[PDB]
Parts: C-alpha cells; structure tokens; sequence
RNA sequence: CUUAGAAAAGUACAGCGCGGCUGAAAUCAUCAUUAAAGCGGUUCACUGCCGCACAGGCAG
C-alpha cells in the first residue's frame, strides 16, 4: 500500500522551480547510490504559472521512503526553518491519480534539438542510401504547446545543464508495478505509472 | 483585391501643371495658381499687392 | 516658446522613447523595376466659360 | 530665431536588410525563423544546420538634400542656413563626415550584434555611378579595424570622393549596394529587429516565405552613429542623454549661434577643438533632417 | 402645545355610421498632406541512444 510524506517551502521569497529541481536531484541521487526505484514524486498542488509550494514523495515501501527523507540535504535544511516535514500519512481513498509525465518532445522541438535531429539523421545515413540534403528539412513556422514548468537540472558526469520538463495529465487510478525511472516521472520507459496528490 | 499605394489624381495634375515661371523674380517653375503660391517656401509670390 | 528650457525636461524625460505608427512601402527583394501608369487627356473646354 | 515652419529632408536613405542563407551548393534561400507560443509569443531565429554562410544585403543612397531647407516660413533663416552650409563646405570640407558615414557602412556596424561570434565577415559593395570593379573588404575582424586600415585600401579615396561630390553638388547622388557574408558557427543565433508592441521579430515576405529583417530606421541609426546623431545626445542603453539643454551643446543652442558661426568660419582659422566639432554636429543633424519649428 | 379637540360620498352606463392628395423638375464648376525616428535574450533548452522515418519513444 502506498505511503507518502510531504514538505512545504516555507519562505515566501523562493523559486519553487529551483526547490523542486533540487528535490528531484537528491531523489535521483538516492535512486542510484541505492538500487531501489520504488519512490515516486508528486506535487499535491499545481498551477499553470508555477509548480506548487509543496512536493509529496509517494512510495510503495514505507522504510525506503523514510530512509530517503533522512538524506543529508533534507536534515540540514530542516533546522534552517526553510522546510516543514510531515511524518507519514496513509494514502486516502478520496485522492486522485494523475501522471507527471516528462516530455522529450520539447528537446527536439527547440532549434538546437532540431539541429541535433538532423545531425543524427546524417550520422545514421551510414545505412546505405542516397545522400540527403539538409536544405530540404526546415523548421515549422508556428509551434503551439501546452503549459509546462521545465524545472531544470545539471548533469554530473559531464558539465551539461539539461533542463527536464514535466506535463501533468490524469490517468487510470490503478497500476500495481510501482516502478519509476531515475527520477519520479510517471513516464517510465516501461509504463506511465500514476502517482497520487 | 490587393490595396496598392497611388498618386492622387489632383496631385498628378499639380505636377504636369508646374509650368509657371513668369513671376517677377522667377527662378523655378510653380504650380499654376491664381496667387502663384510657393510650397518649399511658405510665402507666395504674385500677391495682389504686386 | 522663445525662452529658457522647461524645468521638468530632465535627462530621462528628453531621452525616453515616443512610439509612432507609419505606413512603410518598399520595393520587394528580387523584383526588377517598378512600373507606373496613368492617363491624361487634353480638351478644348477653355474656349467658352462654364 | 526658429521660424514657425522649418523642415529638412534626410540625405542618407538606408533600406531594409534581408538575410539570405547560402548552402554548400551555393544556392541561396531566404532565412526563416520559428515562433513559439504557450497555452505570450517568443521568436527564435538560428542558422540551419549545414548552412555555409549567412548573406545580408541592403542599399544606401546619399543625396544633396541638405543644401536648402525643405520648408521655411521666413526667407532670412533660409539664406542663413544655405550660406552656413556653403561656408562649412568651402572651409572645412566633407571629408570627415563622409569618412565617418562610410566606415560604418564598410566595418559592419549595421549588423549590430550579429557579428559578435562570427569567425570572419566580409563587406563588398558596388557603388553607383561606378566605372570599375566592385569595392571589396575581406576579413573586417582582423584586417580593417581602423581609419588607416580603411584608407590603405586600393580605392578608398575614390569611393569616399563620390560621397563628397554627392553632398556638394546639387542633384548629386551616390548609391551603394552592400552585401555582407557572415561565416557564423553551426546553429548560431541571428538577432534581427524586434517589432514594437516578448520577443517578436519584424518580417517581410521574400520568395513567398516570411524572413527576419533589420528595420530601415534601425540600420540608419548604425550608419549615422558618428558622435547616435540627434537633437540631444540620447543614449539608448543608459537612459541619460548627453548634450542636455543645460550643457549648452544641444542642436538648438548650437543652431541659434548661426550668425556667430558664420562670422567665425569666414574671419580666421577656426579652432579644431570647439567650433569645428560644433560645425560637425550641426551638419550631422542637418543631414538627418527633421523639424525645428519651435 | 398645531382655525386645537372628530369625521367612510357611494350605487348603474355601447359613441356609432361614409370617404382617391394630385400635377412638374439638371445641383453645377477648381484642389499637393508634407517633413524625422534601434523596442532590447550577455549564460539559460546541451549531448548521446533506438527506430527507415521531416513518425514516435529512451536516458545523462
């Protein structure tokens, strides 16, 4: 059975985008330093102009989640009056299930991503065929996209600041796998596991 | 179906009629008018006092 | 008017930007030459007054 | 002293700058930009992958429309200004203004920030009337970086001469057609003009498709940046304006000394520190044009 | 601390018949809106993988 604990960004003068990015960073770190990927991440509240003031971690295993929220970052921010932590609350039956899927489409929709796509096609052209001309490919005159937050991230193996984005959408209230990617994302390559508010 | 810039009919008439260079101290032609009005200089020649 | 500078005309006020809206007409790139055409007629209506 | 009606017409007439993309086959296609909107409009323009070099072309035409005022309420100030222009031309000459206006054409100042991270960019122009080969400048970044570097060109004296004749003789006219070649890095940012209203560019349809553009007025500002020449020394980035009316070196506080300047230009050798610079500023403002009514 | 002190106007009702505004017209000559203009990303959305994909998915 799912269990969750929540934390609220107490200061009013703060970028909750940056705070959520740091939270996802420590979450990913724990998901590697340890092999488990049980715990997902959910935002109880979401606004079209900014991510919510609270972030709630949802996991099928209680012990793993509690051990995760004992990480050094959380402890050293707790006594600084910048974080407020809830111990644990069982998932209510009245909660709703939505998925915070990460969107890889924007990384290709952007201009440098389009250039990367064309370069990848050029490299994959080693599969024998007539040499294509880049002049044929062109960018769309107009592009319309739904609301997203694009929290932000920095790679550790190499100094590349790739920015991750998540789009919220409702899904079927049942999925028993309880698996996620390196970060809680509800867009795991295997399946799009929902998370509760 | 496409709007296009034009030169007014009265404006082109004001162009081909710029032949008046008979005013008392004439240097350049003017538009033929009853009071020989200059436009580059505000004042008008061929005043009724003249 | 014909006097000392206005006191309220500080450095910022005289260097702010005032927008304007004008109609811009120009020859498109890749064209060859603009062509203009009109018609003018000469008649004998000056012989007798209207 | 200022008459109720006094207007001048610009002598320098820049045109729009149209960007072209050159492919390795040397075929040219108009540059295009993407527009992104959220459900606020943000516009992105980058060099497509595989493009050889960006090409920008525009035409600037000089004319002798500063000889006499376009409109003039009173005849006295008209002949005053005409005599002032004649005396300045005869005593100081158009060489300084011509060189300052021509350097911005040749050094790529009109490209604004588009030349920030380009490896090398060339400026080649075909003047008119002309009787020989096109004037060509190669690798402005390293070769032509100073007045001496420009003057050491093969025919720098010839091109600057036709501007002097155009400014001096009535009906005189010189037309240039500039063509820049920018070897920008792969998928480098191109910064065109943004329309008055977020980031949204000015656009004109070329060959049936929209293209980013640099405004004609915006290019004129870069060509006329010789001091930007104006009634007051307005600075765009830092809000404050130099040549404030209190400083006594604006256009009007200098224009109203026309009789003194006429006396000075004809009496003895003018000082190169104060009077010559004031004369340069006055004629630079006259070339720009405008209305000096009140 | 009021020309103070007090007071139910109410019952019925058919305006009806008929009608030709018609003849005529010329609004009508002339006209220059012209001059002059920077709206500005310093970084920020990168680089790999799969798939034949101007398809759509992966990770750091």
């Amino acid at each position: 059975k799912w269990y969750y604990k929540t934390i609220t960004f107490l200061p009013e003068l703060c970028n909750n985008e940056s705070l959520a990015a740091k939270c996802l960073r420590v979450l990913h770190g724990f998901n590697y330093q340890y092999e488990t990927r049980n715990i997902g991440v959910s935002f109880p509240l979401w606004c079209d102009a900014t991510v919510g003031k609270k972030i709630s971690f949802v996991s099928k295993n209680k012990i793993e989640l509690d051990l995760l929220l004992k990480q050094h970052y959380f402890v050293q921010m707790e006594q600084l009056q910048y974080f407020h932590i809830s111990n644990t609350v069982l998932v209510p039956e009245d909660c709703t299930y939505v998925s915070f899927r990460r969107c890889q489409s924007i990384d290709k929709l952007t201009a440098a991503g389009l250039a990367r796509k064309i370069r990848r096609l050029e490299k994959r052209a080693l599969s024998r065929g007539e040499q294509f001309d880049p002049s044929s490919f062109a960018q769309k005159e107009h592009t319309a996209i739904a609301h997203y937050h694009s929290l932000g991230e920095s790679s550790k193996q190499t100094n590349r600041n790739f920015r991750l984005n998540i789009r919220m959408l409702s899904e079927q209230p049942r999925e028993g796998n309880s698996i996620f990617s390196s970060y809680g994302l509800s867009n795991s390559e295997n399946s799009f596991q929902p998370v509760p508010l | 179906g496409e709007r296009s810039p034009i030169l007014g009919a009265f404006k082109t008439g004001a162009a081909i009629a710029t032949i008046d260079d008979w005013y008392p101290e004439a240097t350049e032609p003017l538009r033929v008018g009853r009071f020989g009005v200059h436009r580059e200089d505000v004042t008008c020649y061929r005043h009724p006092s003249t | 008017v014909s006097g000392q500078p206005i006191k309220s005309a500080t450095a910022e006020a005289l260097a702010q930007g005032n927008p304007h809206q004008v109609d811009f007409c120009h020859v498109p790139y890749g064209a060859s030459h603009i062509e203009c055409s009109f018609s003018v007629s000469f008649s004998s209506e000056l012989r007798q007054p209207y | 002293k200022l008459p109720t009606n006094l207007a001048y017409e610009r002598s320098i007439d820049p045109s729009d700058v149209c960007f072209f993309v050159v492919w390795p086959d040397d075929r040219k296609t108009p540059l295009t930009y993407n527009s992104r909107t959220l459900l606020h409009q943000v516009d992105f323009c980058h060099v497509p992958y595989g493009a050889s070099h960006i090409e920008c072309s525009f035409s600037v035409s000089f004319s002798s429309e500063l000889r006499q005022p376009y409109k003039c309420n009173s005849s006295k100030v008209k002949q005053t200004l005409v005599q002032l222009v004649e005396l300045y031309e005869t005593k100081i000459g158009w060489t300084e203004l011509a060189t300052r206006y021509l350097m911005n054409i040749c050094n790529g100042k009109w490209l604004w920030k588009n030349t920030r991270k380009a490896y090398c960019w060339n400026i080649v122009l075909t003047p008119w009337p002309w009787n020989g080969e096109k004037v060509g400048f190669e690798d402005i970044r390293t070769n032509y970086t100073s007045r001496q570097d420009f003057k050491n060109n093969k025919n720098w004296s010839a091109i600057v001469e036709m501007i002097k004749t155009a400014f001096s003789s009535t009906d005189g006219l010189a037309i240039f057609e500039v063509r820049a070649t920018l070897h920008l890095p792969t998928n480098a940012m191109v910064r065109p003009s943004q329309v008055f209203t977020s980031r949204v560019f000015q656009s004109t349809t070329i060959d049936g498709e929209r293209s980013p553009i640099l405004g004609a007025f915006k290019t004129g500002a870069a060509i006329a940046t010789i001091d930007r020449v104006g009634r007051f020394g307005v600075h765009r980035e830092d809000v404050t304006c130099y040549r404030h009316p209190s400083t006594g070196k604006d256009f009007f506080s200098i224009l109203q000394q026309a009789e003194h300047y006429i006396e000075v230009l004809s009496a003895n050798k003018t000082p190169a520190q104060e009077t010559i610079n004031d004369m340069h500023f006055l004629m630079a403002n006259l070339i720009k044009g405008g209305m000096f009514q009140h």
